[PDB]
């Protein structure tokens, strides 16, 4: 496979204020209406977050723009986005994004998210491609879009689908989607969210907390990373390809020390750093 | 897979004694017959179900039907009898015979 | 044609026996060797098959004395090593030849050697 | 498992991350042979390992004493090999209820021949001609090469030495990787020293309604005490007092 | 050159009951590569003898090989009314492969 | 356990028509493949092999007229191109294997009939 659209476009990134967000539970522990404060990476408040796009129509008519760079895990990484309907499924994460070092595939491929690590060849424009079996007339996902081998694997695993819908709701909710990555110690830990947002775009002033999905046996450095989406094929119209619309938001972890406010119910609400101002 | 014996079986001399070796559930037609004199070591009367070993008196036979494993021996003598066994054959460990011991009348 | 099997043993409770047979008379890593117990009163028990070119150990859980067999090929002796020794662990010890291959007779074995697992003294 | 290889192209399954099931092992007993290696057969519930190779094919009733430890005959020459220093068990029994079928069982493979002993846990598929004598064949068969595979012969009417075996090899190992694969009462109110989830201590275990947010293991008070734990085998919020 | 065969006789009118020996000889010295194969006019070519010594699976012993080097000797014995067919030897042992000329056994 | 052949037909003389043979039941890709000839009366000619465990092609110089032999081993089938045609090669082809003293397993296809004639 390895089809391939650059479509490299220009522009500054957008940026954007993270008010209160990325405050997950650093700890299975369970307290109950009290101060805890630890020094661990996080998304720092007032941050500077990049509002990016996957897809993006700048309207004269279509003008799908394909711009997702391949970028740097740095210290740690946070993710968000809406998508009222899912454009987004995984991440790539890795090193070479090649072979020579294991690779994080997450694919949340309907519905069993098949999480590997394994070596993988990744393609120069990666992306699960979906099309149309015509036999039990269901949308299977060609997953060999992405990467072009598969063999070695180190780590497999499933479990329920973390990107859910619910939707019936015409939006109000855009249903806003946060994913933390954090790769120290051997593990590899995944965090989550699910939110309702009216506001058009940005992020509210509401706290988010984040359970741990899974503590996973990693063990490998992932310094680079790109995203994972979902096409399709169309037929004849004056191929078919970049399904509506997609943009995410993406910023960078760091250590510091927050004061952690559990509720009477261990519901993390007010968190404060320390170095802020 | 455990196989069961008959616990002590009565017959005189020149009389047929038959003396069952049954399994629950399947059964490997091979089996291992076993004759203990008081106090000394079992000595293989039957190797396979089917074959005697070397010098054993044609007395002495061994078989099988569905689940049961026979010890048959024609015309018995107040000088052969003793406890019998069989051993179970594969299916990880071998069960050996509870044993049956065999008298033998008209002394 | 000899499987010469050591003096008998009497061992306080949870102690340990550790028994050899020794072998001769054949070609001693052409056949596998079983250890076969006889409790008072009661029937004969496999507790294990060993071999003598490497392990073999699959022993039957039975009475748990986290048994062990090993060969000593150069003397083409077997050993049997049990322990946590218990009051019903007093019975004879009996190896048995086998076949290398998948045939599983014992046709010549050594005489017994009885352990006696008592809290009482000889 | 329904369906082994041969030989000459055996199956291997990299297990690891998950629990041993050691018992039913010797419950089973319905197994030919059964050997193990390394540490006592009792003892191995629950000694436990980093990594383990589980690699199963399917020899002949006759050739399974070739499948030990360091041994010659033909499966552990050009088939398949155990290297010089091994820790696994083998497991071994007849499939002759299944494998073999009256109107002959073909299927089954094995390689014959090769111009060399095999290195150890390689497979051969390599099914190019061997050229025994100097004249050259060139992967066309011919004169002084022969091919390299061949079948076995399974029917029912065969006797008991030649009966399928589906021999499946355990392999284990240690490394600076964590035992990845690896094999009391609750108390209420009452002082007992205790383990959770290897977190230890000495305490009163007592129900409690505290309510734990799901993910989560632990409770702690004010003073970086362990006050709250959950039972993980029945989650059920414990006091530690 | 190349490696001629020689059957012989490449046809026997044959009864009930028989013993034909359908003789292959060859140009050289051939170890035991060769084969035989039933054709009645028409089928897929069934063969007998693989290697020159050695049966087949559904084909008895009515048929029976042995010979070696340049002698090769098809032995069909206790012939049967549905063994009366087009046969062949077949060398392996060089590049070109050459099949006999065809042994037509048939009812007299 | 099977095989399958392409189409049989009348083909003037000079021409080319590809031969393609399917296996079933077990793979070609392990094994050699041959082909060989009937002409009607005739014996049973050797043709052309073909050697998927390397890579080799050998014709019989007896009719060498660059039948060019090659592989789909994917689809277990086999493909040799009837090149420079001539009339007495007008006869029914077969897709063969030998047993060489290890295996069994002469296979043969149903058979087609290639016809070298300028009169249809
Ligand atoms: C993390 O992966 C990176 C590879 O991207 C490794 O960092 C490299 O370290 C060498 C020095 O040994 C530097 O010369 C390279 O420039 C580094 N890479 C980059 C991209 O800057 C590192 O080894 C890995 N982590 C650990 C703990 O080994
Ligand atoms: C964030 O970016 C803005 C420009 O959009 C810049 O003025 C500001 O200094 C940056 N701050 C940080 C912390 O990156």
């Amino acid at each position: 496979q390895c089809v391939n659209l650059t479509t490299r476009t220009q522009l500054p990134p957008a940026y954007t204020n993270s008010f209160t967000r990325g405050v997950y539970y650093p700890d299975k522990v369970f307290r109950s209406s009290v101060l805890h404060s630890t020094q661990d990476l996080f998304l720092p408040f007032f941050s500077n977050v990049t509002w990016f796009h996957a897809i993006h129509v700048s309207g004269t008519n279509g003008t799908k723009r394909f711009d997702n760079p391949v970028l740097p895990f740095n210290d740690g990484v946070y993710f968000a986005s809406t998508e009222k309907s899912n454009i987004i499924r995984g991440w790539i994460f890795g090193t070479t994004l090649d072979s020579k070092t294991q690779s994080l595939l997450i694919v949340n491929n309907a519905t069993n998210v098949v999480i590997k690590v394994c070596e993988f060849q990744f393609c120069n424009d990666p992306f699960l491609g979906v099309y149309y079996h015509k036999n039990n007339k269901s949308w299977m996902e060609s997953e060999f879009r992405v990467y072009s081998s598969a063999n070695n694997c180190t780590f497999e695993y499933v479990s329920q689908p973390f990107l859910m819908d619910l939707e019936g709701k015409q939006g109000n909710f855009k249903n806003l989607r946060e994913f933390v990555f954090k790769n120290i110690d051997g593990y590899f830990k995944i965090y989550s969210k699910h939110t309702p947002i009216n506001l058009v775009r940005d992020l509210p002033q509401g706290f988010s907390a984040l359970e741990p999905l899974v503590d996973l046996p990693i063990g490998i450095n992932i310094t680079r990373f790109q995203t994972l989406l979902a096409l399709h094929r169309s037929y004849l119209t004056p191929s078919g390809w970049t399904a509506g619309a997609a943009a995410y938001y993406v910023g960078y972890l760091q250590p510091r020390t927050f004061l952690l406010k559990y509720n009477e119910n261990g519901t993390i609400t007010d968190a404060v750093d320390c170095a802020l101002d | 897979i455990v196989l069961t014996q008959s616990p002590f079986q009565s017959v005189s001399p020149k009389e047929k004694v038959t003396i069952t070796c049954r399994a629950s559930q399947s059964i490997s037609s091979n089996l291992h017959w076993y004759q203990q004199k008081p106090d000394q070591s079992p000595k293989l009367l039957i190797k396979y179900a089917s074959q005697s070993i070397s010098g054993i008196p044609s007395r002495f036979s061994g078989s099988g039907s569905g689940t049961d494993f026979t010890l048959t021996i024609n015309s018995l003598e107040a000088e052969d009898f003793g406890i019998y066994f069989c051993q179970q054959t594969n299916f990880w460990p071998y069960i050996f015979g509870q044993g049956t011991k065999l008298e033998i009348l008209k002394r | 044609v000899q499987l010469v099997q050591s003096g008998a043993e009497v061992k306080k409770p949870g102690a340990t026996v550790k028994i050899s047979c020794k072998v001769s008379g054949y070609s001693f890593s052409n056949y596998y060797i079983h250890w076969v117990k006889q409790a008072p009163g009661k029937s004969l028990e496999w507790i294990g098959y060993i071999d003598p070119f490497n392990g073999g150990t699959s022993d039957n859980l039975k009475f748990k004395g986290a048994a062990t067999l090993t060969a000593d090929t150069s003397t083409d002796t077997a050993y049997m090593e049990l322990s946590s020794l218990r009051s019903e662990d007093t019975a004879v010890y009996y190896c048995a030849r086998s076949e290398y291959d998948p045939y599983y007779v014992m046709d010549y074995w050594g005489q017994g050697t009885t352990v006696t697992v008592s809290s009482a003294s000889t | 498992a329904t369906r082994f290889a041969s030989v000459y192209a055996w199956n291997r399954k990299r297990i690891s991350n998950c629990v041993a099931d050691y018992s039913v092992l010797y419950n089973s007993a319905s197994f030919s042979t059964f050997k193990c290696y390394g540490v006592s057969p009792t003892k191995l519930n629950d000694l436990c390992f980093t990594n383990v190779y589980a690699d199963s094919f399917v020899i002949r009733g006759d050739e399974v004493r070739q499948i030990a430890p360091g041994q010659t005959g033909k499966i552990a020459d050009y088939n398949y090999k155990l290297p010089d220093d091994f820790t696994g068990c083998v497991i071994a029994w007849n499939s002759n209820n299944l494998d073999s079928k009256v109107g002959g069982n073909y299927n089954y493979l094995y390689r014959l021949f090769r111009k060399s002993n095999l290195k150890p846990f390689e497979r051969d598929i390599s099914t190019e001609i061997y050229q025994a004598g100097s004249t050259p064949c060139n992967g066309v068969e011919g004169f002084n090469c022969y091919f390299p595979l061949q079948s076995y012969g399974f029917q029912p009417t065969n006797g008991v030495g030649y009966q399928p075996y589906r021999v499946v090899v355990l392999s284990f190992e240690l490394l600076h990787a964590p035992a990845t694969v690896c094999g009391t009462n609750l108390v209420k109110n009452k002082c007992v020293n205790f383990n959770f989830n290897g977190l230890t201590g000495t305490g009163v275990l007592t129900e409690s309604n505290k309510k734990f947010l799901p993910f989560q293991q632990f409770g702690r008070d004010i003073a970086d005490t362990t006050d709250a734990v959950r039972d993980p085998q029945t989650l059920e919020i414990l006091d530690i007092t | 050159g190349d490696i001629q065969l020689t059957q012989s006789p490449s046809s026997l009118s044959a009864s009930v009951g028989d013993r034909v020996t359908i003789t292959c000889r060859a140009s050289q010295s051939i170890s035991s590569y060769l084969n035989w194969y039933q054709q009645k006019p028409g089928k897929a070519p069934k063969l007998l003898i693989y290697a020159a010594s050695s049966l087949q699976s559904g084909v008895p012993s009515r048929f029976s090989g042995s010979g070696s080097g340049t002698d090769f000797t098809l032995t069909i014995s206790s012939l049967q009314p549905e063994d009366f067919a087009t046969y062949y030897c077949q060398q392996s042992y060089s590049t070109p492969r050459t099949f006999g000329q065809g042994t037509k056994v048939e009812i007299k | 356990q099977q095989l399958v052949e392409s189409g049989g037909g009348v083909v003037q003389p000079g021409r080319s028509l590809r031969l393609s043979c399917a296996a079933s039941g077990f793979t070609f890709s392990s094994y050699a493949m041959h082909w060989v000839r009937q002409a009607p009366g005739k014996g049973l000619e050797w043709v052309a092999v073909i050697s998927y465990d390397g890579s080799n092609k050998y014709y019989a110089d007896s009719v060498k007229g660059r039948f060019t032999i090659s592989r789909d081993n994917s689809k277990n089938t086999l493909y040799l191109q009837m090149n420079s045609l001539r009339a007495e090669d007008t006869a029914v082809y077969y897709c063969a294997r030998h047993a060489t003293l290890m295996n069994n397993k002469d296979i043969w296809g149903q058979g087609t009939l290639v016809t070298v004639s300028s009169a249809s």
